[PDB]
């Protein structure tokens, strides 16, 4: 058949190919319109009405 | 005037401790600030393990 025998090393390689299948969509990351939020950074602090309000402090 | 004054500060002072109360209550009823009794969990160590395990598949061979 004029076929030559390949290296000991051919199939033990990283094989790239062009498939004719597509490929399968990466998955969207998981949304939570609910979440547990926090206080955000750039809220206003403003100081607090009648200091600690915590026996008889301010 | 004076007892005016003190009077409207400290009716003001029971209202406020009364509002927190209840906002305090709801907040640990249900778990959804992240400020006070929120546990805090994070997936920070399994993703670090998984992205430590991807980085091991390509030092995979000889």
């Amino acid at each position: 058949f004029d076929w030559d025998r390949p290296s000991y090393g051919y199939f033990s390689r990283a094989k790239v190919i062009q498939s004719a299948r597509e490929a399968p969509k990466k998955e969207e990351k998981v949304s939570y319109p609910d979440a547990t939020p926090g206080l955000p950074e750039d809220y206003p602090k403003p100081p607090a009405k009648y200091g600690s309000r915590f026996h008889w402090l301010e | 005037e004076k007892s005016l004054h003190y009077l409207y500060e400290e009716n003001e002072k029971a209202q406020i401790r009364l509002l927190e109360d209840e906002v305090r209550r709801k907040m640990s009823e249900r778990n959804d600030y992240q400020a006070y009794y929120y546990r805090p969990s994070v997936a920070k160590y399994h993703r670090i393990s998984k992205e430590a395990a991807d980085e091991l598949e390509a030092l995979r061979g000889d």
